[PDB]
């Protein structure tokens, strides 16, 4: 029913691997460029 | 009567040290008229929270009188003799000088003397100059230009002593006390860390004479002749925006951190900024200025006016440029900049710098146009290198410098570097530090 079975599954294993370690990176790069605005301050100085 | 032998033969500039530590130098020429003044090693930067803005609370006082002759006298004697007295406080520097004729060059001496050293720190004139001092903060708050480079410090070196201002803050000038400019003075007003400087028909030996007889008061341990060293003060990239899109046009600043006086990098930067140059309305050039940037500017109307700029400190320095845009056309402008910033490091090209070390060199013969100038040249040479540096020795250095170094040290300096920022006024279409941080490579 299934001839690639043990393909599909080597696959799986890698898509697994490269996932993990691609997910995490992008995730530092997204939290670096924001890092910006999160930490960001700002105040209001009206006029005498 | 070539330009090589015009520098050979500038008469050299004299320097002597008093025991007390004061060093006193001099370049003497022909002129019945001449500069001398007292540049010390003083500012903001030495100031603290407490006391800050001091130094300039003081310069308000240098002038209204001495313990041996009250206002008036002071000022009566000075007027009457056609001698103009003038000064300044910034962040590293101080200097108190005065203009007059070299026949009085001795009695002038004198009157330097007592003015740092004996300031009458009058009681009801530091009440008097406190309300005149709040003046001149709300004047400068409108000048732009200056609120910018305020700022500029203010982050560029936040946490640092370089981050404040020179005139300091409201409180402090609300608060200060006749014990704190006192302090002041006694602190930092100090014989190693001054010179005297002067500059016109004057005698080198009867200056250091007429100095050996007011400037006295020696010192007896090492820690009232020893010059102390300021902590460094830490770079930060970032950006400081104060918005207000009520005022007509923006103010922009950009700057990474320089190498600071003793560098010989310094004569590269300046040329770099030579290439890029400067500009503003009026310069008839116009759409033919050789600054590429400048002539931008004119083709696409990208702002009022931008200058490039090398700010040196004892161990930093800012080195970047400032413009003055309408709203819209912010974003052009500054890409432009940043493009010409990455030109810079990358494809520089001999022509280029050719012409910015002729631009520099007429610069430099340019500063030294007047006796004051010329003063002011040695106060600050003795005060950040120690030494006078003479016009051939730049030139020299100047004429050593070539394309591919300049590369190198803009590279260096500047190519994928976080930046400081500061922007006043309508500054909404200035797109964020992100962008801009990526306006520092490629390109
Ligand atoms: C389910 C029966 C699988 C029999 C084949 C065993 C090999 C499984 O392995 C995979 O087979 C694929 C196609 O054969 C190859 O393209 C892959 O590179 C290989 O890793």
């Amino acid at each position: 029913a299934e001839p690639e079975h043990d393909q599909r599954k080597r696959m799986g294993l890698k898509m697994l691997l490269i996932s993990a370690l691609l997910t995490s990176l992008l995730y530092y790069m997204k939290r670096h460029k924001w890092s910006v605005l999160k930490s960001r301050k700002m105040a209001y100085r009206p006029p005498k | 009567a070539t330009y090589a032998q015009t520098l050979q033969n500038i008469p050299e500039t004299n320097v002597t040290t008093l025991d007390n530590g004061l060093r006193v130098a001099s370049e003497e020429s022909s002129q019945p008229t001449c500069t001398v003044g007292v540049w010390i090693g003083a500012g903001s930067r030495y100031e603290n929270e407490k006391n800050n803005g001091a130094g300039y609370f003081v310069e308000h006082l240098a002038f209204k009188g001495t313990k041996k002759r009250p206002c008036a006298a002071f000022e009566k004697e000075v007027e009457s003799m056609g001698a103009h007295f003038n000064g300044y406080t910034s962040r590293e520097q101080t200097a108190f000088y005065i203009k007059a004729l070299s026949k009085d060059m001795p009695k002038v001496v004198e009157l330097l003397a007592d003015v740092v050293q004996n300031c009458a720190l009058e009681e009801s004139q530091i009440e008097k100059e406190r309300g005149v001092i709040l003046q001149e903060l709300k004047e400068m708050d409108n000048d732009m230009t200056n609120v910018t480079f305020d700022y500029l410090h203010a982050t560029a070196f936040q946490g640092t002593a370089l981050a404040r201002t020179v005139e300091g803050t409201t409180e402090n000038i609300k608060h200060l006390t006749r014990a704190d400019l006192a302090s002041y003075i006694d602190t930092h007003f100090k014989a190693p860390r001054m010179v005297l400087a002067a500059a016109g028909g004057i005698s080198h030996k009867e200056l250091v004479d007429a100095a050996r007889q007011h400037f006295s008061g020696v010192s007896f341990t090492y820690k009232e002749d020893a010059v102390p060293i300021l902590p460094r003060c830490r770079f930060t990239g970032s950006e400081i925006r104060a918005r207000d899109d009520a005022l007509p046009v923006a103010h922009v600043a950009l700057a990474v951190e320089g190498p600071g006086w003793a560098d010989p990098d310094n004569v590269v930067l300046h040329v770099a900024n030579a290439i890029i140059g400067r500009y503003d309305r009026t310069f008839g050039g116009g759409k033919h200025l050789s600054s590429r940037l400048a002539a931008l500017a004119v083709e696409h109307k990208l702002c009022h006016s931008f200058q490039t700029f090398n700010t040196s400190y004892s161990d930093t320095g800012l080195f970047g440029f400032h413009f003055v845009a309408d709203p819209l056309s912010i974003d052009d402008m500054m890409f432009c900049a940043q493009g010409e910033w990455m030109r810079l490091c990358t494809s520089t090209t001999e022509s280029e710098v050719k012409r910015a070390k002729n631009h520099l060199r007429s610069a430099m013969v340019a500063q030294l146009d007047g006796t004051t100038p010329v003063c002011e040249t040695i106060g600050s040479h003795l005060l950040n290198y120690g030494r006078r540096i003479s016009l051939e020795e730049w030139d020299s250095r100047i004429s050593a410098v070539d394309a591919r170094m300049v590369r190198d040290v803009c590279s260096k300096y500047i190519y994928d570097k976080c930046p400081a920022l500061a922007a006043v006024g309508p500054i909404e279409q200035l797109l964020d530090y992100n962008r801009i941080r990526s306006g520092m490579y490629w390109i």
